[PDB]
Formats: C-alpha cells, structure tokens, sequence
C-alpha cells in the first residue's frame, strides 16, 4: 500500500 | 525513512 | 451561485464522453487458421 | 537455514533467490519459509524488512 | 505517502 | 478506498 | 584587468545557469520524477504459470485467465493425456480490449490486455473439437498468468 | 472440509477454485458449499464475507 | 550565491509541478476512476454453457 | 539461471539497464544450445530485441528507465514457451543471463 | 491567491500529459524465426 | 528582485534541454558479419 | 447492488 | 471498510 | 455508495 | 429503482 | 529520499 | 554535494 | 578534497 | 550517494 | 557599466562558438586496401 | 598480499584489476579482499578510499 | 574540483 | 594559472 | 616562468 | 594540472 | 646513467625516448629511472623539470 | 609567455 518514492522523514 | 514508512503504513492501516 | 453552473458544465463535458466511451462496442473479430 | 536475497525490486513486487537456487516472489506481507512474513519492501535502497527481524537485501556479489 | 485509496496518510516526523 | 488493500 | 575578470565570471554564470552540482540535482530529481511515474500502484499482480482442466459438460464455469495490461499471457491447449492440441480457429469478443498474436498453425494463443479492468470472453475452436473451447479473460488482478497449460476434456490429434 | 480460494474478482461475480480443482462463480447472495452464503464480495481487497464468518481471499502463493 | 539557491528551488518546483508524491496520487485516482468507469452495473452475467 | 516449466514456478526475472544490451542465451539441461523459433514481446515500447532469427540469443536494450515488462520465447523443441519478465533500472545489471530450460 | 490559479494551471497542464502517458498501450510484438 | 526571475528563466530553459538529452536513448545496432 | 470502489467510511 | 460497505447494503435493502 | 436503482444509498460513518 | 436487486 | 541508500 | 534522494546535503568546511 | 567528501556523505548517512 | 562533480571545500 | 555588459556579451559570443567547436567530434575513416 | 589498481573509475561503481590479473568491480560500500570495505570513491582524482586505511589508485604504469 | 587531481 | 577543477590558483609575481 | 608555474601549482595543491 | 598557456610571471 | 630526451610535448602528457631506444610517456608526477619523478612538464619550452634536478629537453639533434 | 622559449 506505500509507495517508496513518497517517502519523507 | 523505514521508520516513517512503517508508521505511515500503520496509519493507513489503522485509518483505513 | 456562478461556480454551480461551472462545475455542472464540466461534470457535463466529462459525462457525455463517459456516455460515448459506454456505447461503444467493438465486433467481434474471427481468425482462421492455416 | 536458507538465505534470502533480492534478485529484483520494484514498487510492491520482489523477486527473491535463495541459496537453493529457488526462486521466489513476495508482497507487502507475504510469507516466506524462515524469514518469517515480509513487513516492508524498500524498493529504492533494495531492502526487505521481514517480522522475524531479518532483512533481505541485495547479494553482496551482485548489487 | 498516500494510499492506494486515494487519500493521503502520511507520518508525521521520523528519523533514523 | 480501504486500509485492508 | 578586473572587469575582464568579473566579466568572465558574469559570462561563465550566464553560460552555465546549472552549476555542475545543480546538474547532478536535476538528473536525480529527473530520475525520481521517471521512478514516481512508472511505480505502479499497489502491488504488481504475481507472475504465475498455472494449470486448468477445462470440463466442456453443460453446467460447468468457462475457465478464467488473469491478465493484465501491457503483458503477454499465453494460453497453451492441451488434451488429456498432456499432447499439444493445435487451434483451428479463434473469436475475440471485444477485440479492443485484447490483442491476441497467434500464427495460424500452432496451439498457443498470446493475449495483451490493452485495457486496464475490461474484461471480455474468446472462443478457441480446437481441431478435433466439435465443442468450442469457452474462456473468460479478466485483467487488472492480483495474478498474472503468464502461461496457462488448459488441459482439455478431449484427446487431441496428438496422443 | 474444502477450503475455497479467489481466482478472479470483479465488481458482482467472483470466480473462486478450490482445494479439489473445482471451479464456482458466484455473486453478491450465492450459496457456497461449506462456506454457507456469500455476503459481501469486496472486489478492491480481493475479500469475499460469507454468512459463517469464513473470508474467502487469493491464495497465499497466488497473490 | 543565495539567488542561485532560491532561483534553483523556483526552476525545480516549475520544471515537475507534480511532486514525487503527487505523482503516485495521480497515477492512483487515474486508476480509480478506470476502475470505476470499467465496472459493471449490478451482478455480471453469470457464464453459463447450457444445453 | 535454471528456467523450471512446471506449474506454480516463477517466471525468470531478466535485470535490465536503460541503454545497456542484456543477451540471454537459451540452454537445454545439458548446456547445449537451444534455438528459438519465435518470440513474443510485450510493451515493445520499452524494451528493443535484437534476434537473428537463427540463432539461440536475445539482446534486449531498455528503452525506458524503470518500466518493466514480460517476454515470451517459443523455443525449437519445446510445445511450452519461456515466460521472462524483464525488469530494467536494478541494482545490477544483467550482461548475459544462462537460462537452462527444462527440456 | 492568484499563484494558486497559476499552480493549478500548472500541475494540470502536467497531469494531462501525464494520464495520457499512462493511457497508452503499446500492441505486443510477434516475431517469426527462419 | 527582477534578476530572480530572470536567474530562474534561464536555468529552465537550461534544464528542459538537459531533460531532453536524458530521455534520448539510441536503440542497439546489429551489424552482421560476412 | 454495491460496488466496491464507491466506498467511503 | 466492509463495516460501512455492509451497512450501506442493508440501509439499501431496507430502503429500496 | 449508490444502488443499481440510480438512487444513492450511502453509509454515515463506520471505520475497521 | 429496488432494493430487492 | 533516504540516506540508507 | 546532493544526495541520491533529491535533498541536498552539503558539509561546512573542510580543506585537505 | 576527500574530507569534505566523506564529512558530506556521513551528513547525509545520519540525515536521510 | 556522493557524486564527486558536487565537490566543494 | 555598460561595457561590462559589452564584454561579457562579446566573452559570450566567442564561448558559444569555441563550445561548439570542442562539441565537435569527426567519426574515423575506415580505409580498405585493393 | 594482493594489490588492487583502478582499471577505470565512475561515479558510482569501480573496476579495479588485481596483481592475480582479477577484474572486480566495487560500490561505495563493498568488500574488497585484504583492503577491506571501500569507504570512497573519488571519480575525478581516482582515488579509492577503503576501511583499512589503504588507497586504490591507477597503477603507476598505466595513468 | 580538488587540489589532488 | 587555472586549474582542472575549474578554480582559478595563480602565483603572485615570479621571474626568472 | 617555470618559478611562477611550481609556484601556482603548490598553491593549487595546497589549496584543493 | 598545470596549464602552460597560462603562464604569466 | 640513460639519458632521456622529449619526443614529443602536449600539456599533460610527455612522450620521451632515450639513449636504448626505449620509448616512455610521462605526467606531471611520474617516475622515471634515474631522473627521479616528474616535477612539471613546461610544454611551451619543451622541458621537463624532474625532481632530481635533472632536466629534460629535446634532443640537440632533434630540436 | 615566457623567456625560456
């Protein structure tokens, strides 16, 4: 269900 | 990073 | 009251393409072998 | 016991070869015999993270 | 991150 | 649109 | 001599806008634009090579291959006893959502789903087969069937 | 008993295979042998709720 | 050099409108929406081979 | 890599690279070559195939970056044909892959 | 309040390009050996 | 401030064309021998 | 009678 | 999700 | 949620 | 127009 | 966008 | 110098 | 040269 | 994750 | 003032053209013998 | 032991030739027989930074 | 853009 | 003098 | 010359 | 690294 | 001792031959037998200041 | 620009 690209800390 | 995604993956989750 | 008739207006430009798309049937095609 | 490294990994999707030369394709949670179940699949650094605290990352001979 | 939904679930500050 | 996906 | 000197750096600024850091930063951002943009979403469909035994007997489900869009799912028809069944015809019902590649003289039916969830049916008239050979075609699963061996109920010109 | 996996789902019917190489389709209200009768076929997760409380889904090594 | 930076930030947010992000929103609601166009009204046909 | 055609197993998974040529040579049990008679690519937009149609080896180059695909090849012998899926943009890049099929 | 029309505008003007990106399906490929 | 805009004009239209080069990818050539 | 993808909690 | 799936199924079955 | 009757049927609030 | 659909 | 790259 | 993530990560000062 | 490499690098390691 | 162009003291 | 902007567009005019020419690359000649 | 020089050198991956006549190729964390784990590598000077302190250049014979 | 080059 | 790393490092005044 | 040249090459190299 | 051309005493 | 004279002179590089014959080429630090290491390579002058003190020049014969 | 030439 993530998709790694919109990925932020 | 792995953190975030497993807490953003839990949220989705738990909020469907 | 003006946005009303916009947002209508392009539900409505966006409907009768979905409309057309839905009429559409493509004929079945047959293949003969060699 | 066997391991796991990614052969491939995209968005979703990771193909996996073990040692056996067995090859495999896992989820977002997805079993997989002695690693547990996948619980996270990192695509853009390569990295699998299982729920039996393992991680499957690219072979050190091939990434 | 957003969801396969269409909603956006996303973390709010994580750190490793 | 679910959480279950 | 100073204004050639300011000049010069005036001129290698206007010349070179993207400093050769800012260069690399917009190809990496290039990079994830292109990995954000082809990423599908969800996960893919499992790439799987099944087998089915299809039964012609009245009352019985017309056999379901998986799809999915952009990729190759080949259904190879087999009687039996396992013996290769060529195909002496075929009908694609909406033959817009599918793309079916088959030279006319083998057993293997290559079919692309051109859409993402239209499904559709396709007719598989055998050689030795009276009955015609029913399938549902359905894209967009969480399986893709790369191959799908159908086993027949007949014995083909192959036994 | 006979344990009934997911083979395909769309919006209304559900093609389902189970444990014997049967094959069955069924709709919103459908009897399902064992299972009881389909409740709610959840097309987006792949779920299929029965009235006995058993979730139909895809096969582990299927999805 | 802060101009360089600040002009830099404008040129990346004008070149890709859509962020990272925004992008995988967009590709799902395009998905969504197939989906939604793609389904059947009601139950599907139920594939009989009757005699 | 060993290509298993029996039912369940995973279609081999091709690493690609964009721009770069990846060539499978196919081998039967006994590393022998194995020709191909045909093949089938879908999405043709992102991956090119080089094939003297003689021959037993593939090269494909990713057109695109990180869009991936599958491909069939109907070898000479076989009635069942080889199911690849074709991944670019990986951590490695396969240069030449060694496919023992089954048959 | 008009940078957001203009943003609009924008991503717009990216997201047409981008669904008709996605909508395009090229049609397999069957090559025949000698 | 108008040396801003002009700065980001500039380097846009410096980077639509680094952009353009990267998506060029020259298809492989098969040269066969005698 | 339902379809899933109208669905909203 | 099948919590607000189902309860809209039987407030249409009720409710024609 | 909307029926196949073309009335809408929808659900208040549920969450799973 | 039904619920019994 | 990480640094475990 | 810029990270492989997009973000730009730069020391302060260090001369060898 | 190479300190402010690796001193970038470790900047970025511990900063995702 | 360092590209060494980016170089700077 | 002014012919700082006069030189840098002359500096300008001379790098686009010395790119240019180091842009250039000519393919090798293969020359075969009778 | 065995010295290790640059073959060719890119941002990112290194092809190094060994005094055995091996060809590797290394990663910005990657193991290197008797040099350890590379820590860096300098595209520009060719230089190779790795954990136990030894650098890899070109070989003098061949830069 | 170092000294070592 | 200029050097290869596009930094310009020139002597002051040397004569021989 | 060849002073000014050592010159500015030890300035360059002591100054990356 | 040096550049000879350059050369000014 | 071998003596050694410039062949040819570009910035950068120096293609030397001495007194056996022997072709060599060399770069702005660069070992050369009995001369030592390559100190600068002034292309304009063809010379070549070595770390020995010994410079290199075109041959008499030759310039 | 040099003497040495």
């Amino acid at each position: 269900c993530v998709s790694m690209i919109g990925g932020s800390r | 990073c792995t953190d975030a995604a497993l807490a953003a993956l839990e949220y989705h989750k738990s909020n469907a | 009251q003006q946005e009303i008739q916009q947002r209508t207006s392009d539900m409505l430009t966006a409907a009768t393409q979905l409309v057309q798309d839905w009429k559409q049937v493509e004929t079945q095609v047959y293949t003969e072998g060699t | 016991r066997i391991i796991y490294y990614i052969q491939a990994v995209i968005p979703g999707r990771a193909w996996l070869i073990g040692s056996n030369g067995s090859t495999l394709t896992v989820r977002e949670g997805s079993k997989i015999p002695g690693y547990g179940m996948v619980k996270l699949i990192d695509s853009l650094q390569g990295r699998i993270l299982t729920s039996s605290g393992q991680v499957i990352k690219f072979s050190q001979e091939d990434s | 991150r957003v969801s396969i939904g269409g909603t956006v679930y996303t973390a709010k500050k994580y750190d490793d | 649109p679910f959480g279950a996906d | 001599e100073v204004i050639d000197k300011k000049a010069f750096k005036d001129m290698t600024r206007n010349l070179y806008p993207l400093n050769p850091e800012q260069v690399v930063k917009l190809k990496q951002i290039y990079e994830t634009s292109e990995y954000a943009k082809a990423a599908t979403p969800g996960t893919p469909p499992k790439p799987t090579a099944t087998s089915q035994f299809v039964n012609l007997s009245p009352g019985s489900t017309p056999p379901v291959i998986r799809l999915s869009q952009g990729f190759v799912s080949s259904l190879v028809f087999l009687d039996s006893t396992g013996a290769p069944w060529p195909i002496a015809a075929y009908d694609l019902g909406d033959p817009s959502s599918f793309n079916i590649q088959w030279d006319k003289t083998s057993n293997t039916l290559m079919i692309q789903a051109t859409k993402l969830y239209n499904y559709g049916n396709l007719a598989v008239r055998l050689r030795g087969l009276n009955t015609p050979v029913m399938l549902t075609l359905i894209p967009g699963q969480k399986a893709v069937d790369y191959r799908v061996d159908l086993r027949v109920q007949g014995y083909g010109p192959n036994a």
